[PDB]
């Protein structure tokens, strides 16, 4: 198919992915980035997320094209809804594909209540998901907006 | 005294009645009985029936549809609770006898056939060159003309999809060796058993713990009762996609 | 006996001079005055002396096997004797209701695991004949009857009294 | 056997153990995983208990399933 | 003995160096028990190590002893007692069986679907070198 990736060792707390086809160069773009979503799993109804933490995309003569990917669980997806926890572990080898759409937003839209989601952005890696948060916790919380000079620290202020 | 209200009580009510478990009793023993109550209500010929055989007939390892439920929360979330009810998944599949029994009829083609079986064979299969134990699924179907039973095997073989039977060459008897070895073979996508003579034959040449997944429409077949069973009742072959 | 057979031999089978990787087709003439144990033997003859299937190779062959003469009751019953005794051989019939499939006497060719290809009738000799790319040669092997041959192909034509010396041939 | 897991190297607090087998998936999601207690013997009787600290399941092409298993010993079941 | 070491020697390869190994099958027939339980312990003294499915005392016939043995690169060849242990392996064993027979008066009913020669000889002695 257009992404051809799996797990070759798992840790408490991270996983290991060896991507062996990769296909479609326009996955690799976007969907592999570093803080991106992968879904774990062998089958289209529970599965674990995990974000990219580091990858090495090493070539070579004549072996194959040796690009791996190091993945940290962030919880479990079952039937679309999103559980949090890196307590389940998934047992080498388990079939990586990018996360679509519908977990990515069921990651942020079921920690939150509907009537207590506060919307001001959108996840970098995907345009397409807005993420909220939970406004209460928001405010209550005290917030620290960080940057340097001429990063949009100010116009982040303001538009919240 | 609301439908929502009336909805727990009828729940609970035989939940005691067969001393079953949890998630039984929602889908397995309610819509089983609501069923065969409304399948003698609009028979005009018999009302008055005892509630002591009503038991018996009722707790068989069948789930029957019901048009009532299919038009109350609608296709997708009927077919969406009967994935969890039964079709349970966990992240590692155990490398178990999975066996997929389907009802193939002339009025459902192949088009609407082929995915189905993709869509177990994606879901329900570990073919990966680095494990050590793969598994692949098997694959029955009945009910159907042998002129159409093999006009889909030879379509699923023409877009890399191999398969085996146990015939391994023209004019083979059955021998059930390698259904087993495809079984455990990396470049073996599935297994297709042709008939129940077929069938009843690679139970026996089997160790490992095995499982059966019915989805039919009319026509159920006599699976032995030790086997862990879903037998599941759909309307087309198009549903049963969405609950494998 | 011993100086007829020691003729057909030398002249035409030549088994130690081809050792080259072709498409070796062997027809043989199975009729009913001979038992299938005797065709098992020269099955495993020909199957030993004419295919390599070492570790140590890269370009692996295996033969190409046509019988013709005989009721399909003791074709398919040879063909299911072969197969127990771990002799894997395909004949482009992978699965039952199955057309006929070249591509599977394509790949069983350069598969080490299959010892060598079956191939039930004339019309299924003729399909495959267009699939192989490479050289192919015949070795027609017949008693009473023989076979037509494509004008195009390399083909020898052997003639033996019974089935028992033909293992001795190749 | 749904487990086969045997001690493979002794340090004075630590262990390294080996799962061979791994027949039953169930065993390793909540029986195997960080913190977990571990019954290292050769019988029934008298046994050492640990502590998981660390698991590592490799998988490669053609060799078995390497599952390494550290453990630390915390005691001494009589 | 010396018959049973030229056709152990000549008919078998356990050597590391190959994959797929083979032993020979032994049968004897036409004599007693008394002598053929005694050549059978004098060849296992002699670590010429063999089996003919009966591992333990009271052994109900093993064919399966048998198999891995022909497998087995430390199990030299196999024995067989009598006649119905030798058609009990002769079910078991799928590949490709044959059977040479080398008789002086008495000859065995070997089945009709495996490849059999029977070699006639004066004593027991010429048997050595036709292997
Ligand atoms: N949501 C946004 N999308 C794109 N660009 C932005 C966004 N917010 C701020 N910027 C850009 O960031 C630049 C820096 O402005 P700002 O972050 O307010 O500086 P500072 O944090 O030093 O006050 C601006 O020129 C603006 O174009
Ligand atoms: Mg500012």
């Amino acid at each position: 198919n257009d992404i051809n990736a799996e797990v070759v060792s798992v840790s408490p707390n991270k996983l290991k992915i060896s991507v062996d086809d990769l296909e479609e160069f326009k996955i690799a773009e976007e969907k592999l980035g570093v803080g991106s979503y992968l879904r774990v799993s062998d089958n289209q109804d529970v599965a674990l997320l995990a974000i990219i933490d580091n990858f090495s995309i090493e070539v070579k003569e004549s072996q194959k094209q040796k690009y791996m990917i190091e993945a940290s669980p962030i919880g479990l997806v079952k039937n679309g809804k999103f559980y949090r926890g890196g307590d389940s572990l998934a047992l080498p080898p388990k079939k990586v594909e990018p996360a679509k759409l519908d977990e990515i937003i069921s990651i942020y839209s079921d920690s939150i209540d509907i009537n207590d989601r506060f919307t001001f952005s959108s996840l970098s890696l995907n345009t397409k998901v807005s993420v909220p948060v939970n406004g209460n916790r928001f405010f209550n919380k005290h917030i620290a907006i960080v940057g340097s000079t001429g990063s949009g620290k100010s116009h982040t202020v303001a538009k919240i | 005294k609301s439908f929502d209200d009336q909805k727990k009580e009828t729940i609970q009510i035989i939940k005691n009645h067969f001393q079953c478990e949890d998630y039984e009793a929602e889908h397995y023993l309610y819509s089983n009985a609501f069923r065969k109550t409304y399948d003698i209500s609009c028979n005009k010929k018999d009302r008055r029936i005892k509630k002591s055989d009503f038991v018996e007939s009722i707790n068989k390892s069948k789930v029957l549809f019901n048009i009532w439920f299919y038009q109350y929360e609608g296709r997708k979330e009927y077919l969406r609770k009967l994935k969890e009810s039964f079709i349970r998944r966990s992240v590692n599949t155990s490398p178990y006898a999975r066996f997929f029994i389907l009802e193939f009829q002339d009025k459902t083609d192949i088009k609407t056939v082929k995915d189905c079986i993709y869509k177990i064979q994606s879901n329900w299969s570990n073919l990966s060159k680095r494990t050590d134990r793969p598994y692949s699924p098997f694959l029955l179907f009945h009910g159907t003309s042998d002129a159409n039973l093999y006009e889909l095997k030879n379509q699923l073989f023409n877009e890399d999809l191999i398969f085996t039977d146990g015939y391994p060459f023209k004019g083979s008897v059955f021998t059930p060796k390698m259904l087993i070895e495809g079984f455990s073979n990396k470049e073996i996508h599935f297994q297709f058993i042709n008939d129940i003579d077929d069938f009843n034959e690679t139970l026996n040449s089997i160790n490992i713990r095995k499982e059966v997944y019915q989805f039919y429409t009319e026509n159920c077949l006599d699976i032995p009762s030790q086997l862990p069973q879903v037998n599941i009742q759909v309307k087309d072959f198009a549903d049963i996609k969405e609950i494998v």
